[PDB]
């Protein structure tokens, strides 16, 4: 998160991180045994941590669970980043409480202009790198999917939409990918890609989760 | 066939993968942050695969 601010402890009980040695992506706890992330965060072997706030200063209340299945969207395309979404099934169901909890699936597509919360432990600078330890937050509006394809000509697909500021200075960054964007209390997108971090006229591109509530639901029933 | 002189590229996506690129000007491989998607072929999983393909 560039230009954002530090979240208060507990205020995102759904924000989850993916690990194999180090923190490489974020995630969203959507059901006791399921997490939603981006498909370019795929790794054969992932350990999902939950309830985290300071990544390198833990307290007793976090939860470490190894992924027991990692399913990427059948129509994921590595070059164009089409259908950049993926799910993770946790080997043990999460204990849901005041610091680990689920997020509702989106009941409608993201309205352009709507304010959303985007989070994750991603890089704080646009020039250079500074990966923070305390979870960061950013308040940003959905933008019209006409300015989104103006920013990135010929590279938007039916799965993507833009959030952020066209001026620049505020965005998600490397390590935020797969993390949540939550609008009016439900999960509207997964951070995916962007040319740079918070550059002028290049806002973050995110994955339209609403287009996947059917597939996400069949996948949980064919692996239960 | 000669990508070892290409820059280390993070790419458009936004993971943090630890990868390796061959640094042409110090004659060894070094690490860089890779988004997970896009980039160039001067990008390898281990410091050893990197040296085996472009070492001196």
């Amino acid at each position: 998160i560039v230009g954002g601010y530090t979240c208060e402890e507990n205020s995102l009980p759904y924000q989850v991180s993916l690990n194999s040695g180090s923190h490489f992506c974020g995630g969203s706890l959507i059901s006791e045994q399921w997490v939603v992330s981006a498909a370019h965060c795929y790794k054969t072997r992932i350990q999902v941590r939950l309830g985290e706030h300071n990544i390198k200063v833990l307290e007793g209340n976090e939860q470490f669970i190894n992924a027991a299945k990692i399913i990427r969207h059948p129509k994921y395309n590595r070059d164009t980043l089409d259908n950049d979404i993926m799910l993770i099934k946790l080997s043990s169901p999460a204990v849901i409480n005041a610091r680990v909890s689920t997020i509702s699936l989106p009941t409608a597509p993201p309205a352009a202009g709507t304010e959303c919360l985007i989070s994750g432990w991603g890089n704080t600078l646009s020039f250079g790198a500074d990966y923070p330890d305390e979870l960061k937050c950013l308040d940003a509006p959905v933008l019209t999917q006409a300015e989104c394809k103006a920013s990135y000509p010929g590279k938007i697909t039916n799965s993507m939409f833009c959030v952020g500021f066209l001026e620049g200075g505020k965005d998600s960054c490397q390590r935020d990918a797969g993390g949540p964007v939550v609008c009016n209390g439900q999960l509207q997108g997964v951070v995916s890609w962007g040319h740079g971090c918070a550059w002028k006229n290049r806002p973050g591109v995110y994955t339209k989760v609403y287009n996947y509530v059917d597939w996400i639901k069949d996948t949980i029933a064919a692996n239960s | 066939v000669e990508v070892c002189s290409e820059q280390a590229e993070v790419g458009p996506c936004r993971a943090r993968f630890s990868r390796w690129y061959f640094d042409v000007t110090e004659g060894k491989c070094a690490p860089f942050v890779y988004g997970g998607c896009g980039g160039n072929r001067n990008n390898f999983d281990t410091e050893e695969y990197c040296m085996a393909v472009c070492g001196s």
